RNA sequence: UUUUUUUUUUUUUUUU
RNA sequence: GAACGAAAGUCGGAGGUUCGAAGACGAUCAGAUACCGUCGUAGUUCCGACCAUAAACGAUGCCGACCGGCGAUGCGGCGGCGUUAUUCCCAUGACCCGCCGGGCAGCUUCCGGGAAACCAAAGUCUUUGGGUUCCGGGGGGAGUAUGGUUGCAAAGCUGAAAC
C-alpha cells in the first residue's frame, strides 16, 4: 500500500464538490462508513474508507483484460453525463438513458449484453439492474449513498449521490486510477483532463449566459 | 392473396369436410403470388451521404 | 470422495463460498467470482497476478457480502495494514 | 381469510371501546370502527354570503363558523358515497391527499 | 444438420471447443440456456421421458379452453438428468417445447457409497430430501443390491439418474404428478448443495472460461 | 336454516319433551 | 424456565450457523457444555472458543467455521444400552460415515465411535452433524 | 378524429431518420418529396403520411423529438459533452466547513492546512 | 319502495 | 378443587327520563303478524342473591433461549454549559437530539417458514426430541336420546348409539 494514498490535492477536490457528508439517515450496513453524527442531522463521511472502497474499485475494473465487457449504468438523470463520458475514456459500453428490463436474460432480445462487471450509481434508484446481477453471475459496484442499502451490492463507495458535482466527481477520480493502474500516468506528474466534463450539466441558465457573460 | 378451397372427405366415421386457405404472399415478379405488395406492409428506402464536402 | 482404493470418481469441487464456507450449487446462479488486481511495490503498476474471490447467495442477498470482501481483503491484508 | 389485519377496528391494546350511536342509521358503533369525519361548513354557503356581506351593518367583521362533529357508521358511509372501495394493495394505504 | 444458431457468448465458446466438458459450466454456475448446448455434450442424455399430459382448463365466455401440460424427465444414466414442464395449446407442441426446458435445468447427481469403501458408487451420498408444494420426498441410502425402492413416477426419475439403491418417503399429496416429481427433482439438485465432512479444503479455484479463454474471446467477439 | 335458529328449534323442542317427561312421570 | 441448558446452548449455534455468521454466545455454562464442545472441537467441526469467567456463571464465545447444518439435543436423554446404537445411527445420523453423538459414559463425556472402543455406553447428551 | 395509426407514425419518424436533408416547412412539395424517397402503395396515405411529417416539422425545428434526434443534435449532444470550462473545480484553499470534520482533519493523518469553524444548535430536521 | 320463483339422466382422452 | 365472568334472563327492594321484546295500532305489498310510522309493558337504573354462556377472537395455550433493520410512541432512568418560565446561581417544568429497559402497535425484507392468503412469529421441522396443560380424527344424525351432576327457573357441565 501506502503509495497511492491520498495528499492535499486530493482532499481539496473532495472538499469541494461537498461529497464528504452524506444523508441525514443511513442503511445500518453503512456502520464502519462514518465517523460521527453533525447537527442538522448531517453524516460526516469518513475520507480515507471512501479512498479505501476507491482502491478496490480501480483493482475490479483492470483486474480483467477486455475492457469492452465493462456495463456502466444511471437511471437518474444527474449521472447520465458522467456514465456517458466516462465510458468515453476507459472500456465501458455506457447504458444510459432507460434500462429495459431484459437486457441481460431473454436471448430472443436484440440489443443485448453479457458483461462481466456492472458499475450502477444510485442503487434506490438502480432497483432494476441489481436485481438483474443476480441472474447473469455478474458482479457491481455501486457509488452508495448512507441511505442507500446493498443488496447485490459488492463495492461501495460511500459519498453523496443526491448532489450534482458530489457524483461526478467519483467517476473522475476513478478513472483516473483507474488508467493508473493500466500504467499510463503515474502518481506524481499531474493529468490532463479536467473534472467539469464528468459533473454534471443543468439547464443552462448559467452555461450560454456564462458563455453570453464571457463574449 | 388468400386462395380457398373446400373438398369432401368420406371415412369409416362418417364424412368430414376440409378448409385450406394460403395467403400467397408478394414478390414483385412471380408465380409465387400476386405481384400486388402488402397494403399494411409499407417498406423504405437506404440512405446515401458517404461523401463529400465544399472543395 | 476417495474410497479405500483411492478411487477418483467424485465429478468436480463445487466453489465453496469464501465466507459462509458454504457449497455454491449448479444451479444457484447467484454466485459470483470476484477479482481483484494485484499491484507491484514503489513503481505502483499492474502484476500480471491476482486474487479470486467467491461468494454465495444468501451472503449476496442480504448485504453481507460488502462486510465480507474488504475484510477478506483485510484477510489477504491488502487493504490496511 | 382475514380481509385485513385491523379486522376493521383499532382496538388493539384493549378489549372494550364505547359504542358512538351512528348519525343517519343510528346503528351503534364502536368509534374506533366508525367512519369519522370534521366539517368546518360556513353557516351561509359561499355564493350567499356576498348577500350577507353587503347587507350588512358591520364591515364584513361578522364571519361565524359552523363546527359538527359528524360521525358515521360503515353501513351508511357507502350507502352515503364517502368511503369508496380500493383494491388488494391500495387497502394496505394510507391518509388522502 | 443446420448451423447451431451461435448466441449468448457461451454457446460460442463450445463451437471454439475451447471447453472440454459440460462440467467445466456445472463450476461456474453459469446459465445453460439453449438446449444444443448439452446436446453437444451429451450423447447420453439421449433418454427421455413423457410422464404425464393433463389438460387445463381456462373458462373462457364462449368455451372452455383446454390446453395440454406436458412433463419431459431427462437423464444420463451417469448422473445428468432434468426435469421440464410446459404448457402449451396443444399435445405435439407441448412435449416439444417440454424437451427444450428439461434441457434448461439439466443438473449433475451425486453418487455415493452406502458405508463400505471398495469401488463403483452406487446410491446417494447422505439422507437428502426435497419440498414443492406440500410433498417431502426423503431419499434415504441403500445397501448394495436393494434397488429403488420407490413410487412408480420417481422411482422412474431416479432409474434415468443411474442410482442403483436408494431408499424413499412421501409425505402429502402423492396423488399430483406436477408436485412429486418436482419435489423428486429438488432433492436431486440437493446432493451437491448439501455439505460433507470431506471438503474441508479451502479450495484451489481454477480460471473462468471467460477469464481464460478471453483473448479466444477477443477474435470471436469481432 | 341458520344453526341459530337451529339451536333454538332444538331447544324448544327439548323443553316440550321435558315436561311431557315430568307429567307422567 | 430455564432448563435443559444443553438444549440452550445448541439452538444458539443453530440459529447462528444458519443465519451464518462468525462468532456466537450461549450465556449459561457447564461442565456439560465444555465437554461437549471438546467433543466438537478435537473434531474440528468449529473453531476455537473461549470462556468469559463470570463468578456466578459464565459465557461462551465461539469462533464459528460453518460446517454445522444441525446441533441438537435429545431431550429427555433416553439411556442408551449397548447394540442399540445402530438404531440411532439409522435414525439420527444422516449417512454411515458423517456426524457424531454424544455419550455420558461411566468414565466421561465420549463420542458416538468412542464409546463402542470403550464398550461402556450411557446416556445421550445429543447430535450433531 | 385525426387519431392516426402507428404505421403512419412508424414510417413517418423513419421519414425523419433518414432523409432530413430534403424535407422542408412545406406541405405541398414534400407531399412530392415522399413520392420519390419511399414506397406508398395507398393514396389517401400518400397525404395521410404527409400531412403528419409537415405537422411534424414545426417541432423539429422547434424541440427536440424523442424517437430519434437528427445528426446536428447528436454531435450537437456531444457538443454539450465537450463544454471544458476551467475555473470552478474548487473554492479557496483554506475551507472552513465543520467544528466535527476538523476532529476528521486532525485525528485523519495530514498537514490539516485548512481551518473549519462553524456553530449551530441541534434542532435539525 | 317492490324486482317473489322455473322440475331431470345427461362432462371420454394416447401420440411422432 | 376455587374465585372473577359483558349483555340476556330469574328472585325480592327503591323509582320509572329516554330507548323499547312482546302487545295494540297506520301504511307498504297479492300476502306483513316484516322493514317503515305512532302509543306502549317486561326490561333498561340503582341495592343485596342467582345463573356461567359469546364471533368471551390475536378466531393464534403459557414460561423460556436465539435469529434483520428503521421510523415513532406510552411510562420510568441517565446524559446532551442550544432556548424558554420563579428572581437570577439554586432546583425541576416546557421542547430539542440521544442511548437503556420493558409495552401496545407499525413499515420493509427471499432469515426461513406457509397448501396459500400470510407470518418476526404461524420461523429455528423428514437436517423431525426446550419444559408443560387442554384438546381434533370425513361430513350428517348431535352436544340430540338416555344416565348421573348442579341451577328457584331459563338452562349448565359430562355424553352416545342405531342408521
Ligand atoms: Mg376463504
Ligand atoms: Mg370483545
Ligand atoms: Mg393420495
Ligand atoms: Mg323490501
Ligand atoms: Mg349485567
Ligand atoms: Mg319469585
Ligand atoms: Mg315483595
Ligand atoms: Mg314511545
Ligand atoms: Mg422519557
Ligand atoms: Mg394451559
Ligand atoms: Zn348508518
Amino acid at each position: 500500500l501506502d503509495v497511492l494514498q491520498m495528499k492535499e490535492e486530493d482532499v481539496l477536490k473532495f472538499l469541494a464538490a461537498g461529497t464528504h457528508l452524506g444523508g441525514t439517515n443511513l442503511d445500518f450496513q453503512m456502520e464502519q462508513y462514518i465517523y460521527k453524527r453533525k447537527s442538522d442531522g448531517i453524516y460526516i463521511i469518513n475520507l480515507k474508507r471512501t479512498w479505501e472502497k476507491l482502491l478496490l474499485a480501480a483493482r475490479a475494473i483492470v483486474a480483467i483484460e477486455n475492457p469492452a465487457d465493462v456495463s456502466v449504468i444511471s437511471s437518474r438523470n444527474t449521472g447520465q453525463r458522467a456514465v456517458l463520458k466516462f465510458a468515453a475514456a476507459t472500456g465501458a459500453t455506457p447504458i444510459a438513458g432507460r434500462f429495459t428490463p431484459g437486457t441481460f436474460t431473454n436471448q430472443i432480445q436484440a440489443a443485448f449484453r453479457e458483461p462481466r462487471l456492472l458499475v450502477v450509481t444510485d442503487p434506490r434508484a438502480d432497483h432494476q439492474p441489481l436485481t438483474e446481477a443476480s441472474y447473469v453471475n455478474l458482479p457491481t459496484i455501486a457509488l452508495c449513498n448512507t441511505d442507500s442499502p446493498l443488496r447485490y451490492v459488492d463495492i461501495a463507495i460511500p459519498c453523496n449521490n443526491k448532489g450534482a458535482h458530489s457524483v461526478g466527481l467519483m467517476w473522475w477520480m476513478l478513472a483516473r486510477e483507474v488508467l493508473r493502474m493500466r500504467g499510463t500516468i503515474s502518481r506524481e506528474h499531474p493529468w490532463e483532463v479536467m473534472p467539469d466534463l464528468y459533473f454534471y450539466r443543468d439547464p443552462e441558465e448559467i452555461e450560454k449566459e456564462e458563455q453570453a457573460a464571457a463574449e | 392473396y388468400v386462395d380457398t378451397a373446400v373438398r369432401h372427405v368420406l371415412l369409416r366415421q362418417g364424412v368430414l369436410g376440409i378448409k385450406v386457405k394460403i395467403m400467397l404472399p408478394w414478390d414483385p415478379t412471380g408465380k409465387i403470388g400476386p405481384k400486388k405488395p402488402l397494403p399494411d406492409h409499407v417498406s423504405i428506402v437506404e440512405p446515401k451521404d458517404e461523401i463529400l464536402p465544399t472543395t | 470422495m476417495q474410497n479405500d482404493a483411492g478411487e477418483f470418481v467424485d465429478l468436480y469441487v463445487p466453489r465453496k463460498c469464501s465466507a459462509s464456507n458454504r457449497i455454491i450449487g449448479a444451479k444457484d446462479h447467484a454466485s459470483i467470482q470476484m477479482n481483484v488486481a494485484e499491484v507491484d511495490k514503489v513503481t505502483g503498476r499492474f502484476n500480471g497476478q491476482f486474487k479470486t474471490y467467491a461468494i454465495c447467495g444468501a451472503i449476496r442477498r442480504m448485504g453481507e457480502s460488502d462486510d465480507s470482501i474488504l475484510r477478506l481483503a483485510k484477510a489477504d491484508g491488502i487493504v490496511s495494514k | 381469510t382475514k380481509k385485513r389485519r385491523n379486522n376493521g377496528r383499532a382496538k388493539k391494546g384493549r378489549g372494550h371501546v364505547q359504542p358512538i350511536r351512528c348519525t343517519n342509521c343510528a346503528r351503534c358503533v364502536p368509534k374506533d370502527k366508525a367512519i369519522k369525519k370534521f366539517v368546518i361548513r360556513n353557516i351561509v354557503e359561499a355564493a350567499a354570503v356576498r348577500d350577507i356581506s353587503e347587507a350588512s351593518v358591520f364591515d364584513a367583521y361578522v364571519l361565524p363558523k359552523l363546527y359538527v362533529k359528524l360521525h358515521y357508521c360503515v353501513s351508511c358511509a357507502i350507502h352515503s358515497k364517502v368511503v369508496r372501495n380500493r383494491s388488494r394493495e391500495a387497502r394496505k394505504d394510507r391518509t388522502p391527499p | 444438420d443446420k448451423e447451431w444458431m451461435p448466441v449468448t457468448k457461451l454457446g460460442r465458446l463450445v463451437k471454439d471447443m475451447k471447453i472440454k466438458s459440460l462440467e467445466e459450466i456445472y463450476l461456474f454456475s453459469l446459465p445453460i440456456k439453449e438446449s444444443e448446448i448439452i446436446d453437444f455434450f451429451l450423447g447420453a442424455s439421449l433418454k427421455d421421458e413423457v410422464l404425464k399430459i393433463m389438460p387445463v382448463q381456462k373458462q373462457t365466455r364462449a368455451g372452455q379452453r383446454t390446453r395440454f401440460k406436458a412433463f419431459v424427465a431427462i437423464g444420463d444414466y451417469n448422473g445428468h438428468v432434468g426435469l421440464g414442464v410446459k404448457c402449451s395449446k396443444e399435445v405435439a407442441t407441448a412435449i416439444r417445447g417440454a424437451i427444450i426446458l428439461a434441457k434448461l435445468s439439466i443438473v449433475p447427481v451425486r453418487r455415493g457409497y452406502w458405508g463400505n469403501k471398495i469401488g463403483k458408487p452406487h446410491t446417494v451420498p447422505c439422507k437428502v430430501t426435497g419440498r414443492c408444494g406440500s410433498v417431502l420426498v426423503r431419499l434415504i441410502p441403500a445397501p448394495r443390491g436393494t434397488g429403488i425402492v420407490s413410487a412408480p413416477v420417481p422411482k422412474k426419475l431416479l432409474m434415468m439418474a443411474g442410482i442403483d439403491d436408494c431408499y424413499t418417503s412421501a409425505r402429502g399429496c402423492t396423488a399430483t404428478l406436477g408436485n412429486f416429481a418436482k419435489a423428486t427433482f429438488d432433492a436431486i439438485s440437493k446432493t451437491y448443495s448439501y455439505l460433507t465432512p470431506d471438503l474441508w479444503k479451502e479450495t484451489v479455484f481454477t480460471k473462468s472460461p471467460y477469464q481464460e479463454f478471453t483473448d479466444h474471446l477477443v477474435k470471436t467477439h469481432t | 336454516m341458520r344453526a341459530k335458529w337451529r339451536k333454538k328449534r332444538m331447544r324448544r323442542l327439548k323443553r316440550k319433551r321435558r315436561k311431557m317427561r315430568q307429567r307422567s312421570k | 424456565v430455564r432448563m435443559n441448558v444443553l438444549a440452550d446452548a445448541l439452538k444458539s449455534i443453530n440459529n447462528a450457523e444458519k443465519r451464518g455468521k462468525r462468532q456466537v454466545l450461549i450465556r449459561p455454562c457447564s461442565k456439560v457444555i465444555v465437554r461437549f464442545l471438546t467433543v466438537m472441537m478435537k473434531h474440528g467441526y468449529i473453531g476455537e472458543f473461549e470462556i468469559i469467567d463470570d463468578h456466578r456463571a459464565g459465557k461462551i464465545v465461539v469462533n464459528l467455521t460453518g460446517r454445522l447444518n444441525k446441533c441438537g439435543v435429545i431431550s429427555p436423554r433416553f439411556d442408551v444400552q449397548l447394540k442399540d446404537l445402530e438404531k440411532w445411527q439409522n435414525n439420527l445420523l444422516p449417512s454411515r460415515q458423517f456426524g457424531f453423538i454424544v455419550l455420558t459414559t461411566s468414565a466421561g463425556i465420549m463420542d458416538h465411535e468412542e464409546a463402542r472402543r470403550k464398550h461402556t455406553g450411557g446416556k445421550i447428551l445429543g447430535f450433531f452433524f | 378524429g385525426r387519431v392516426r395509426t402507428k404505421t403512419v407514425k412508424k414510417a413517418a419518424r423513419v421519414i425523419i431518420e433518414k432523409y432530413y436533408t430534403r424535407l422542408g416547412n412545406d406541405f405541398h412539395t414534400n407531399k412530392r418529396v415522399c413520392e420519390e424517397i419511399a414506397i406508398i402503395p395507398s393514396k389517401k396515405l400518400r397525404n395521410k403520411i404527409a400531412g403528419y411529417v409537415t405537422h411534424l416539422m414545426k417541432r423539429i425545428q422547434r424541440g427536440p423529438v424523442r424517437g430519434i434526434s437528427i445528426k446536428l443534435q447528436e454531435e450537437e449532444r456531444e457538443r454539450r459533452d465537450n463544454y471544458v470550462p476551467e475555473v470552478s473545480a474548487l473554492d479557496q484553499e483554506i475551507i472552513e466547513v465543520d467544528p466535527d470534520t476538523k476532529e476528521m482533519l486532525k485525528l485523519l493523518d495530514f498537514g490539516s492546512l485548512s481551518n473549519l469553524q462553524v456553530t449551530q444548535p441541534t434542532v435539525g430536521m
